[PDB]
């Protein structure tokens, strides 16, 4: 099997995103500490969870972040 | 639990 | 003085938003527990902070959420 | 700390 997801993570830098395989799921945890903006301060955080299909090796799961702010999590077909 | 490095690209 | 802010809180219901006056600031804490979506599950959380001008009574601060998902926090001119 | 009710409208 394979795994392939694309995510918009526009407010987060690579160091603010944590991807992990926990059980039968791929978890994405993005968090940024308080930062200034036009009107005040803003801190943001999200947690996304996707299931990992049976024929996919958790060790084959890679993650990359594009200069456009698109996070792609993939596991090539086995 | 296995960690997945976020590769800058 | 007065206080008036407008916020887009599209993913949160009134019960998932907490507005409070802490010191010289107005804090907005929005959090929703994990919920299903097109590809997986998603939980979201944000914390915004705005300063409260000196001539504004913290007791005069009101908050309302429009059916369009716009949160307005106001304190009428004194 | 003072809590501010979020009035549904």
């Amino acid at each position: 099997g394979h795994f392939s997801v694309l995510l918009d993570v526009k407010h987060f830098s690579p160091e603010e995103i944590a991807v992990k395989v926990v059980g039968e799921h791929v978890e994405v945890h993005a968090r940024h500490e308080e930062r200034p903006d036009e009107h005040g301060f803003v801190a943001r955080e999200f947690h996304r969870r996707y299931r990992l299909p049976p024929g996919v090796d958790p060790a084959a799961v890679t993650s990359a972040l594009s200069p456009e702010g698109v996070l792609s999590i993939q596991a090539a077909p086995a | 639990e296995i960690p997945v490095p976020v590769q800058p690209s």
